[PDB]
RNA sequence: GCUUGACUGCGAGCGUGACGGCGCGAGCAGGUGCGAAAGCAGGUCAUAGUGAUCCGGUGGUUCUGAAUGGAAGGGCCAUC
RNA sequence: CUUUAAUGUUUGAUGUUCUAACGUUGACCCGUAAUCCGGGUUGCGGACAGUGUCUGGUGGGUAGUUUGACUGGGGCGGUCU
RNA sequence: AAUUCCUUGUCGGGUAAGUUCCGACCUGCACGAAUGGCGUAAUGAUGGCCAGGCUGUCUCCACCCGAGACUCAGUGAAAUUGAACUCGCUGUGAAGAUGCAGUGUACCCGCGGCAAGACGGAAAGACCCCGUGAACCUUUACUAUAGCUUGACACUGAACAU
RNA sequence: GUUUAUUAAAAACACAGCACUGUGCAAACACGAAAGUGGACGUAUACGGUGUGACGCCUGCCCGGUGCCGGAAGGUUAAUU
RNA sequence: AGGACCGAACCGACUAAUGUUGAAAAAUUAGCGGAUGACUUGUGGCUGGGGGUGAAAGGCCAAUCAAACCGGGAGAUAGCU
RNA sequence: UUUUGUAUAAUGGGUCAGCGACUUAUAUUCUGUAGCAAGGUUAACCGAAUAGGGGAGCCGAAGGGAAACCGAGUCUUAACU
RNA sequence: CCAUAGGUUAAUGAGGCGAACCGGGGGAACUGAAACAUCUAAGUACCCCGAGGAAAAGAAAUCAACCGAGAUUCCCCCAG
């Protein structure tokens, strides 16, 4: 296994995040997706971050 | 009163079966022993705290 | 040797047969590929598991040009 | 002497109203991301102890 | 034996630990040294078997005061 | 072509396991996407791609806070 | 700020020379009818050596143990999800 | 070859015939230089081989002298032993029968003898396997540790020079 | 010569000799928590350890590996601060 | 002169027979090796169990030795019979 | 006795007599039984003392939730038909 | 050189024994963990020192929790 897990952090500042994986050889650009935020009860844009 | 003749129905083995742990003097596994596996109260995780 | 391997049987087949009364959501058959196809008041799962979408009797029928086998629920 | 409760089991099982024992589901510690959300959602609520293990639990918990 | 004549420190026993916490019995002995103390009142040198901690208390307490306790202790300096 | 439903909280009723568990699921609530709409979407034709607990790490959290106010630590949620 | 020349300071690094701790299984005196010991005198060594705590390395010298199962006996080979 | 598996290698000597021995050959499976190599007089209850002498070792045993064995008197054990009215054969059968089936044979009981069987007696099998048995021993198995060794601090001070 | 008292007396062990190595004498080393003792009332023509094993002719090549010895510039590195 | 020779005592224990419920829990009979020496022996002494001692066989250390015997932990433990 | 299976030529026993193995303490659960009953019951201790006193406590009549909390509801969730 | 060490007398006291209990100085392993290192066994067995009829402990630099308690020891609870 060489694909590495990443976390998608909401931009709303609630601190909620999702986790997924991404291929590091290709697609260097950060991942942006509109996903539901349970804290604000709305679909917002989630930004890629580092799992730590 | 086990082990007091054929007619009693519990003779010559005392209800313990044939040559198991239960038939040994002082024999038998401890509470929660599951044959070698870590028991269910160890497969499952701890939760909560006492207030 | 280099063999002697298998997987646990997944218990496929028909769970509720023709004319049996079923509740909505009850799975009728679990299969690999569409051996049966979903008909009226019958849903199809992501693994082609056919489930009842309404209460009623299970009915098997054969219709269509392909001579396929379909499962439907007659909800009285 | 007084019977000693198995302290490891006492920290994971609580007796219920009808004499049952509730425990949290396993498989939800550190490999959960690859598990589907529906699977994780079902593991979150508390569960009942099965009938087969009731005797073992009662043996470990004589005072509760 | 390994006994301080001032403080009375004597060997004590303990455990050698390890990265695996294995415990093995050991002994802790005092840092004893034979020293010739100058006693002014008798204008003489008297040799005492003292620990390094005992040396510090001799300066603080005075050479005469400690010996007075020693005579009360009957240590036979 | 346009997109992020690879949605969040749930879940009637079932399947398969001695058990731990695993699997299927209409429908409901909140927010979405594609369609003019009916509608479809809770990842991928399906069945392999995996590892319990303890211990420790990270984020969040008016849950707790050993005289009191904090805090540490613990708990819960997310997650390694 | 850099470059820093000098300036005191505070810590160290060696080297040299001392004696007074300490060492002496050097000499001499006494305890003493005594190749122990102690004291005295003296010489030599000397802030070392040596010892204590802590610490790195080494250490079958000495310990406590581990070293799987299935298996047409076992081992070997193979296998374990 | 105290080493060579193939192998009784091949050749020669010794014998009527020699898988051993002796001499060579080298193709050293898998010799080899102080974990010594090759030789070596003497020594050896040393190993192997050969010859002479010598003989009951043997062909092939015979006789004789003693001590037992046998008989009588006296004293008087032991291991073992489920119980026995304790035959052969063939077949069967926890698969090798005194005890079952069939069949045969056999008057009751001692004494001296021989050991084929009673899976005879002795000793909870030493070989094999097993137990999450035991012990000793080995090592670059694990974790330690005595010991050895390093530095800091203490015992432990002064002055000077850089 | 010695050895398995009680199934093995040998080709095994020992052996004189040989070589390597440690050891400067408060010697190394060993027995001892330590004191001390042996080594030795000896001093490298001595002692300890190791291997070989009279004598004769001789003992070749490899320091990569593992040890040991020497070096100390650099790299890394404990307690401490 | 000689860890020289032959050979009694003495000491060893190589072969064979007997014995194997032994005359004897290792011997007897007939032979055998050493027999002034690294010999043998008497009487005392010293070394103590993970220790001793060992011309080294895991030998011996009171008919017991790959860790003596006695007591204690101790009614160790024994998924085995 | 042990076994799929023993007349088995598998183990055990020469015989008799005596002795010889499921116990005890505490706690807990279940059944039976007795008492009281939404209550039941005391322990140590006191006590002329198997009485009586002692209700310190224990179990039960209310649960849900990790917990704070709420409560015949409660948790889950923003909220649950 | 005084002294001191040392030496000679004289007075008192101590020596050893003994069951358990007590305080202190040392201190296992088998075993359990179905192995085994941490842990358990267990500060038990055992060894050593000392004392008494008892010993030990003991008169708060203690607890409580904003109310209070008032040395030590022992028992029943709290509580597996
Ligand atoms: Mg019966
Ligand atoms: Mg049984
Ligand atoms: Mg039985
Ligand atoms: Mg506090
Ligand atoms: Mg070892
Ligand atoms: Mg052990
Ligand atoms: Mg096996
Ligand atoms: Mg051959
Ligand atoms: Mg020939
Ligand atoms: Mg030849
Ligand atoms: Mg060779
Ligand atoms: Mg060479
Ligand atoms: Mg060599
Ligand atoms: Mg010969
Ligand atoms: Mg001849
Ligand atoms: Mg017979
Ligand atoms: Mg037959
Ligand atoms: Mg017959
Ligand atoms: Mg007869
Ligand atoms: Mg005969
Ligand atoms: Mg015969
Ligand atoms: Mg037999
Ligand atoms: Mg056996
Ligand atoms: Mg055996
Ligand atoms: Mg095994
Ligand atoms: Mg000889
Ligand atoms: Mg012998
Ligand atoms: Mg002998
Ligand atoms: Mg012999
Ligand atoms: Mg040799
Ligand atoms: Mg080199
Ligand atoms: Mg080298
Ligand atoms: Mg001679
Ligand atoms: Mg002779
Ligand atoms: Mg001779
Ligand atoms: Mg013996
Ligand atoms: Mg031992
Ligand atoms: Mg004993
Ligand atoms: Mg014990
Ligand atoms: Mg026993
Ligand atoms: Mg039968
Ligand atoms: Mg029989
Ligand atoms: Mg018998
Ligand atoms: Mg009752
Ligand atoms: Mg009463
Ligand atoms: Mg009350
Ligand atoms: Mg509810
Ligand atoms: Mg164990
Ligand atoms: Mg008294």
């Amino acid at each position: 296994g060489i694909r590495e897990k990443i976390k998608l952090v909401s931009s709303a500042g609630t601190g909620h995040f999702y986790t997924t994986t991404k291929n590091k050889r290709t697609k260097p650009e950060k991942l942006e997706l509109k996903k539901f935020d349970p804290v604000v009860r709305q679909h917002v844009i989630y930004k890629e971050a580092k799992i730590k | 009163r086990l082990g007091r003749g054929i007619g009693s129905g519990l003779g010559k083995t005392g209800g313990r079966g044939h040559k198991g742990q239960k038939s040994r003097s002082g024999g038998g596994v401890r509470r929660g022993f599951e044959g070698g596996q870590m028991p269910l109260y160890r497969r499952l995780p701890k939760f909560g705290f006492t207030s | 040797t280099r063999n002697g391997r298998d997987s646990e049987a997944k218990r496929l087949g028909v769970k509720r047969f023709g004319g049996e009364s079923v509740l909505a959501g009850s799975i009728i058959v679990r299969q690999r590929g569409t051996k049966f196809h979903a008909g009226a008041n019958v849903g199809c799962g992501r693994d082609h598991t056919l489930f009842a979408k309404a209460d009623g009797k299970v009915k098997f029928e054969v219709k269509g040009p392909k001579n396929r086998k379909f499962i439907s629920i007659e909800a009285e | 002497p007084k019977i000693k409760t198995v302290r490891g089991a006492a920290k994971r099982f609580k007796k219920t109203g009808k004499g049952g024992f509730k425990h949290k589901h396993a498989n939800l510690r550190h490999i959960l991301t690859k598990k589907a959300t529906k699977r994780k959602r079902h593991l979150r609520p508390k569960a009942m102890v099965s009938k087969g293990d009731l005797g073992l639990v009662i043996a470990c918990l004589p005072y509760a | 034996s390994r006994v301080c004549q001032v403080t009375g420190k004597r060997p004590v026993t303990g455990n050698n630990r390890s990265h695996a916490l294995n415990a093995t019995k050991r002994r802790f002995l005092p840092n004893l040294h034979s020293h010739r103390f100058w006693v002014e009142s008798e204008k003489r040198f008297v040799t005492l078997r003292v620990s390094a901690k005992g040396m510090r208390v001799i300066d603080k307490k005075g050479i005469d005061t400690v010996l007075a306790e020693l005579r009360a202790r009957g240590e036979k300096y």
